[PDB]
RNA sequence: GUCCCACCCAUACCCCGCCCUCAGGGUAGAAACGAUGCCCUGAGGAGUAGGCGGCCGUGGAGGUCAGUGACGAAGCCUAGGG
RNA sequence: AGACUAAUCGAACCAUCUAGUAGCUGGUUACCGCCGAAGUUUCCCUCAGGAUAGCAGUGUCGACCUUCAGUUUUAUGAGGU
RNA sequence: CCGGGACCGAGGACCGCGCUCUGCAAGGAUGCUGGCGUAAUGGUCACCAGCGACCCGUCUUGAAACACGGACCAAGGAGUCAAGGUUUUGCGCGAGUGUUUGGGUGUAAAACCCGCACGCGUAAUGAAAGUGAACGUAGGUGAGAGCUUCGGCGCAUCAUCGA
RNA sequence: AGAGACCGAUAGCGCACAAGUAGAGUGAUCGAAAGAUGAAAAGCACUUUGAAAAGAGGGUUAAAUAGCACGUGAAAUUGUUGAAAGGGAAGCGCUUGUGACCAGACUUGCGCCCGGCGGAUCAUCCGGUGUUCUCACCGGUGCACUCCGCCGGGCUCAGGCCA
């Protein structure tokens, strides 16, 4: 059980990766390349009103 | 093969069996050829031997590559600074041993000849004077060059 | 990972004195040179001092607040008067501060 | 900026959801992919300007990317249905592939794809019956 | 349809590389294993023994992975897979996967006959 | 058989980066094109340094740049294929124009506050495609603990 | 025993094809490319200990193929084929 | 008689420490590709000894800059035989 | 110069070198004709024929021989994990760096956030007390990629003399 | 009590089963093997041959190619049938041959010239819409020497195998 199960990652690299993933989420070709069905989505990034 | 004959053959660019080279006769080269007499046959080639050697098996060393001598443009590009712009110029330089013999002979890739048609003498690895094939056979090298070319 | 190891490829082919009861807190005294002395000043105020917008004031630097006990003398200082409070000081550091026009104050 | 078609090609050149990799070749399921080959030339979803042809009930349906609507996927495709003579379809597809500099390198591929779709929409010819051969099959 | 014109397909060797002594032991499969014994006659290449595979047997780059008709096999599972060969009916032939049912096989064969794509196993499950 | 006493040697330098950075791949493509289509040796040197690893690209500090800006080099564009770091021992940063792979935040802020400019290598390729009026700088390679214990 | 003529054949030598490796080149005001690609030219190819690279296969996890499947999945047999 | 003490005796049987230690014996699992070896060289007290030179493979980097060379020639030694 | 025979046809618009120049034997095969259109060609399996061919693994030494294991088949079956170093590769930040002992928070062993201390690094040397790194555009000389206003400036690094 | 990037009946605890059982040892103690018909027993009525076990019919079931030897049912090894070889080993490599058995390929396509049909998604112009801003689509217009399919011929070209 004392095998090394968990991996320590630098918080800066975690935040960098999160920023890169957020930037890739605003790229409509990558959404299609990841298998998502976004052909009827009006705009990327899709922002809906907070009143709804 | 002992290291000194091995080094002399490496400096003569005779690295494979039935490889042939043109050599200008000085004492400095004659002694080397005398040392490698147990592995080589050599002699005095005539104009015919020179011209079928260069025409049929002529390859130049062009930027380290073995290029067939099929056009005079290759000869002009690689030896034009010495006045050799054509294959007849190359034949003349090799045959008459001109001032740029070193450049012409080194530009020529070592000739890769076939085995002689008709074979060698029955005991091949003896001296020519003893009925073998090794050593200096002088003007008799032309018949061997006909058979191997 | 196991799949990258060479074993998977090789599958098929196999002085002086003794100090009793040493307390390091006795000998704690971190040192800082004078070429890093201006880095202890906050950045905007340091830029004002180096540009020359503060000609009637002098900065007072407590090294013990920054965690340093000795001021050493590597480097050179600009010609600005600085009050430095330190527990220890080297002779060259004090001399270079005095040439810059400041003073080295001794504290405990 | 930080995003370009070259960036997208380096991001998805080794894997994407359209990729079909086998022993005899690598293919792509991308709708804007003429010839269905995995390359930067035919990566329609990667490139800023791109063309794709799909069959219709009769004729072809050609979609082209709109460069000013890249962030609006609902209005990013300019769609024309050609249900007419094959020669007029070829002329219009070649015109929208080459005349204004909109991927003139895809012109032959687009015309060939339209030709292939129109050829497939024809009725098929019934095959000759198989001939039994040998001894065990014949008897 | 007919395949695209190609250079004649040359197989340098048609016989398989049988594993040494697999003809004598039933616990040894005939799949090739390189002999690693230092005194092994096959590994040391004595004449009259089994050959060893090498890159000198490799096939022409123009005709590698070609079936004798001149096509390359592409595995298909459904009609959307066989429509991937729309632009390649002279170079690739569809081969229906073994676990595809007979109805879907009929659908694939109909679509491929429309597309002019050769099917290697079109008589299966008939 | 042929007697080859000498042996043909495979290349002992990198032909491509080991890194998977896509923007580094784009820079490598751009400088491959520049080093092929221009005669300037600067582009070939920059491409070779782009291929390199991190221990072969030590950081260059602002004080090192300021040292090399002296003696007629004040107007030249500084090019460092490495990270440019800040030196807080250097109190006065001169006005400079530096092109580098990356800058630390303090180094970029101090250059901009001194009034100079920071460029990327692709901006450098745009403004000086032949590397004219450039000062190419490297950091101390042997200044490393491993090299000291060698 | 000596001399002479022809002839036989090694994975050796010569010419040609193909495979791989290595080396040297070309390829964007891109009608443009699995640029990790393609085109051109040359040389080389035995291998124990040993060192390195690339691929194939198995059990499981994330994503994806709007994947296959009781109109038959996995498994097994097969002088049947690629 | 080192005899006998449950077929077990120069130290019974049972479980545990314990997966005791071995330098000795046996064995050690897909394929293809690229390279590719070696036996007093020099020092240490030896056998029941050691290092070490040399020979190799992967990476890199430096202007892969200088050129060098198990060879001959020339001058001069040894061998004047 | 003229015959007789064998094997081979790589490439795939044009470009080039040329010649005997309406064209060509000149940077790699075309033209004409016949039979068959199927088991005819080709392939797999069994067997006969000619030629070729020791039983594998291990040990030993330099090598064989000796010796040891192997009746057959299926399944199982042997360089692994942890800590600590070291060199190299990739990555983030950079004179700093390390959120995860802990606290906050949570869709709850995840993810996200927080900071005091502390570790390593930023200074060494000496047994210790202790002392503690600019004469100079951080020095001189010879090289050195690159740049140059073509006078020179000269990175990394190496050698040498100084502080 | 809740979980797992754990094992899947030679594994996982020795024990998934009337397992610390059966069994062994004077005793202390040692200590296994062993899961699976089918959805449902519907677990074969009746006839016939046998002393019986069973067999044969005939039944149940979706299936008995699931019969309380029970899912699937590999190899070693064995029987029958079919083919073949064999004068003190067989097996294996290269190359033919015979016999047996087979995978492909081919069945015609494209383009012209005529004739006969069936239709107007022929060119131009007009309006709208979209776009790549000059290219298209849609509605009207075409009145059959223009377009698009079909059917008969004729012609050219390319087509499989061996020569």
């Amino acid at each position: 059980i004392w095998r090394k199960w968990h991996v320590k990652i630098n918080q800066g690299q975690k935040r960098f990766a999160t920023a890169s993933a957020l930037a890739a989420s605003a790229v409509a070709p990558l959404l299609m390349a990841r298998g998502h069905q976004v052909s009827t989505v009006p705009e990327v990034p899709l922002v809906v009103d907070s009143a709804a | 093969i002992p290291p000194k004959p091995r080094k002399i053959l490496q400096l003569l660019r005779l690295r494979q069996i039935n490889n042939g080279v043109f050599v200008k006769v000085t004492k400095a080269t004659a002694e080397m050829i005398k040392i490698v007499e147990p592995w080589v046959a050599y002699g005095y080639p005539n104009l015919k031997s020179v011209r079928e050697l260069i025409y049929k098996r002529g390859y130049g060393k062009v930027n380290g590559q073995r290029i067939p001598l099929t056009d005079n443009a290759i000869i002009e590009e690689n030896l034009g600074k010495y006045g050799i712009i054509c294959i007849e110029d190359l034949i003349h330089e090799i045959f008459t041993v001109g001032p740029n013999f070193k450049q012409a002979a080194n530009f020529l890739w070592p000739f890769k000849l076939s085995n002689p048609n008709g074979g060698f003498r029955p005991r091949k690895f003896k001296h020519f004077i003893e009925g073998g094939d090794l050593g200096n056979r002088e003007e008799h090298i032309n018949a061997l060059i006909r058979a191997m070319n | 990972p196991t799949r990258f190891s060479k074993t998977r490829k090789h599958r098929g082919h196999v002085v002086g004195m003794r100090h009793f009861h040493l307390l390091r807190n006795h000998y704690w005294r971190p040192s800082i040179n004078i070429d890093k002395l201006w880095s202890l000043v906050p950045s905007d105020v340091r830029e004002q001092y180096l540009s020359g917008q503060k000609k009637d004031t002098a900065p007072v630097i407590d090294l013990l607040s920054h965690g340093y006990a000795k001021l050493l003398g590597k480097g050179r200082l600009p010609e600005i008067p600085v009050v430095v409070r330190a527990r220890y000081v080297s002779a060259e550091a004090e001399r270079k501060v005095k040439e810059a026009g400041g003073v080295v104050e001794l504290v405990a | 900026s930080n995003v370009s078609a070259d960036l997208i090609w380096e991001v998805s050149r080794n894997y994407n959801s359209f990729l079909v990799k086998q022993r005899t070749g690598t293919f792509s399921r991308d709708a804007l992919n003429l010839t269905n080959q995995h390359s930067r030339k035919h990566a329609g979803f990667v490139n800023d300007k791109a063309l794709g042809i799909v069959p219709a009930e009769k004729g072809v349906k050609v979609i082209a990317k709109k460069v000013k609507a890249a962030n609006k996927p609902a209005s990013s495709l300019y769609t024309v249905t050609y249900k007419s003579t094959a020669r007029k379809a070829y002329k219009a597809i070649a015109s929208q592939a080459a005349k204004h500099g909109y991927r003139a390198d895809l012109r032959q591929a687009a015309v060939a794809r339209a030709s292939a779709i129109l050829r497939s929409q024809r009725p098929v010819k019934p095959e000759p019956p198989k001939k039994l051969r040998g001894a065990a099959a014949r008897r | 349809v007919a395949a695209k014109k190609h250079v004649p397909i040359v197989k340098k060797r048609t016989k398989r590389f049988m594993r040494h002594q697999s003809d004598r032991f039933k616990c040894l499969d005939s799949a090739w294993r390189k002999p690693k014994g230092i005194d092994n006659r096959v590994r040391r290449r004595f004449k009259g023994n089994l050959a060893m595979p090498s890159i000198g047997y490799g096939s022409n780059k123009k005709t590698k992975h070609m079936m004798p008709s001149g096509h390359k096999a592409f595995l298909v599972h459904n009609v959307k897979d066989v429509e991937l060969l729309l632009m390649h009916n002279r170079t690739y032939a569809a081969e229906i996967a073994h676990n595809v049912s007979s109805r879907k096989r009929i659908d694939i064969i109909t679509r491929a006959k429309q597309l002019g794509v050769k099917v290697t196993n079109a008589k299966a499950k008939v | 058989g042929i007697d080859l006493r000498w042996k043909h040697v495979r290349s002992s330098h990198r032909k491509a980066p080991k890194s998977d950075n896509v923007y580094l791949k784009l820079l490598v493509k751009l400088y491959r094109f520049l080093a092929r289509r221009t005669e300037a040796p600067f582009n070939k040197v920059v491409l070779r340094r782009l291929f390199m690893s991190r221990i072969n690209r030590p950081p260059v500090s602002l004080s090192r740049i300021a040292r090399n800006l002296k003696n007629g080099n004040e107007k030249k564009t500084v090019v460092v294929v490495a990270t440019v770091t800040d030196d807080n021992r250097l109190l006065q940063v001169p006005k400079m124009e530096v092109a580098a792979l990356r800058f630390t935040a303090k180094a970029r802020a101090r250059i901009e506050a001194a009034g100079g400019r920071t460029l990327t290598l692709d901006q450098l390729a745009l403004e000086k495609p032949t590397g004219a009026n450039t000062l190419l700088l490297r950091g101390p390679k042997n200044a490393r603990e491993a090299v000291k214990h060698f």
